């Protein structure tokens, strides 16, 4: 199957957003990361938030946004 | 509604940073369908030629691709008669994490390096493989006919 289930979502982890940490923008929506925003992160390091990824995530694919790669 | 909200903050960003290459806006008020213009490489046979194209963004963008297609007609291996462009990632490559200023880059560098593996028009892609000096100038004619 290509897209993923909410099982195999909820096992991607989830970052609560500092102002320091590595991310900025979500490649998704384009804007800017805010202090408290949730992060699903991705088995390449690469990071989005959880209500603009989750929905590609789920509805969609299973492939990273940036580098195409499955999220197994 | 990330569509419109998407939609704005890219407008915002080629206003910012204007790609020499190309440049697009909203053809009204309609916000999801846009008109590009894409300029001639230099050192090409589109060289010296502004192609207009039309672009529909989708209710669910940037979650399924925009649909860009040629308006002004050109000589090209991957273009058709009416106008659609192969491009992967318009169809099957698409990515949430693609821009519209991104896709009009994607297809400057089609225009730039045409890709002879998987042709739209067969003809024109045998005359690059086999016949270069006649596929610039029948591009350059082309060019002259329609871009100008
Ligand atoms: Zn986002
Ligand atoms: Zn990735």
């Amino acid at each position: 199957m290509n897209r993923l289930r909410k099982d195999q979502l909820k096992k991607l982890p989830v970052h609560k957003f500092k102002k320091g940490d590595e991310y900025d923008v979500c490649a998704i929506c384009l804007d800017e990361y805010e202090d408290g925003d949730k992060l699903r992160i991705l088995p390449c390091s690469h990071a989005y938030h959880c209500k603009c990824v989750d929905p590609w995530l789920t509805k969609t694919k299973k492939t990273c946004p940036v580098c195409k790669q499955k999220v197994v | 509604g990330m569509a419109l909200k998407r939609i704005h903050k890219e407008l915002n960003d080629l206003a910012r940073d204007p790609p020499a290459q190309c440049s697009a806006g909203p053809v009204g008020d309609d916000m999801f369908h846009w008109q590009a213009t894409i300029m001639g490489p230099n050192d090409s046979p589109y060289q010296g030629g502004v192609f207009f194209l039309t672009i529909h963004f989708p209710t669910d963008y940037p979650f399924k691709p925009p649909k860009v297609a040629f308006t002004t007609r050109i000589y090209h291996p991957n273009i058709n008669s009416n106008g659609s462009i192969k491009l992967d990632i318009l169809r099957s490559q698409w990515s949430p994490a693609l821009t519209i200023s991104k896709v009009l880059l994607s297809i400057c560098s089609l225009l730039c390096d045409p890709n002879p593996d998987d042709p739209l028009v067969p003809e024109i892609a045998r005359i690059y493989k086999t016949d270069r000096e006649k596929y610039n100038r029948i591009a350059r004619e082309w060019t002259q006919k329609y871009a100008m």
